[PDB]
């Protein structure tokens, strides 16, 4: 009986090298009937994905729902990072209020 | 005021200007109708944020937000609109629309809900 919640360790920041595909995990419990998006958290905010599709460019942005060994593990990876991709990223859960969980992406030219 | 509707304005990102109107007053208690132009003879998806928190309220065809009152329709070929059935002063605020067009368009559209 407990709402959900977002489990450590979730969205962790990370300093990534041009060119690596950089993952962020969002871990859930109890998600119950609520839905996971990922968003990039801009100004304006970018939908990545909602659920379990991917919103916009299938070759830049992967989505594996519900894995790990509890099978409560959302991941997001952003393939090829390049400058542009540096900044804040979000795992939202639709409770209301809504649960978020956001994490900070550096991106390193060599 | 005039700052909050500028910023709200401002994180248009489109290469065709938006066609719709992208301020909108209500009264509370009554319905709102927020406009989304898309690219006609295509079959694009968009999805519309609340900006004050950034919660996903739709996308493509579903309500994604829990809030019943929300509800996302094609008014036209080329229209969708997103419904508030019943607005409240604290649904005041910045909504964005965004569509997985090649240019990434986001419209922004300020709603103010008036005391009734
Ligand atoms: C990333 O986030 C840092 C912490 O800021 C807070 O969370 C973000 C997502 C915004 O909602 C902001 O208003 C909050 O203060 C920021 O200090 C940092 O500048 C952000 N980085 C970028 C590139 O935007
Ligand atoms: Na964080």
């Amino acid at each position: 009986g407990a709402p959900p919640t977002i489990q450590q360790p979730s969205m962790s920041s990370a300093v990534a090298l041009l060119g690596q595909d950089v993952d962020f995990t969002c871990i859930v419990n109890d998600l119950g009937s609520h839905m996971v998006a990922f968003v990039k958290a801009d100004s304006p905010p970018r939908l990545l994905s909602f659920d379990e599709k991917v919103f916009r460019r299938r070759n830049k942005y992967e989505l594996k729902p519900r894995i790990g060994d509890l099978h409560n593990e959302w991941v997001l990876t952003i393939k090829n990072v390049q400058e542009s991709d540096r900044g804040n990223y979000s795992c939202q859960i639709n409770t209301e209020p809504i649960t978020l969980s956001t994490g900070e992406l550096d991106v390193k030219v060599p | 005021a005039s700052e909050e509707v500028m910023a709200c304005l401002r994180q248009e990102r489109s290469r065709v200007e938006n066609p719709s109107q992208t301020i909108v007053n209500v009264v509370a208690e009554n319905p709102a109708y927020l406009h989304c132009s898309v690219p006609p003879d295509a079959e694009h998806e968009i999805a519309w944020t609340r900006v004050s928190d950034g919660a996903l309220l739709t996308a493509g065809n579903r309500t994604f937000t829990r809030d019943p009152r929300w509800q996302v329709s094609k008014k036209s070929a080329n229209i969708w609109v997103l419904n508030l059935r019943r607005a409240e002063q604290q649904d005041s605020g910045c909504y964005l629309c965004e569509i997985n067009d090649k240019h990434n368009t986001v419209y922004a559209v300020y709603l103010k809900v008036l005391e009734p």
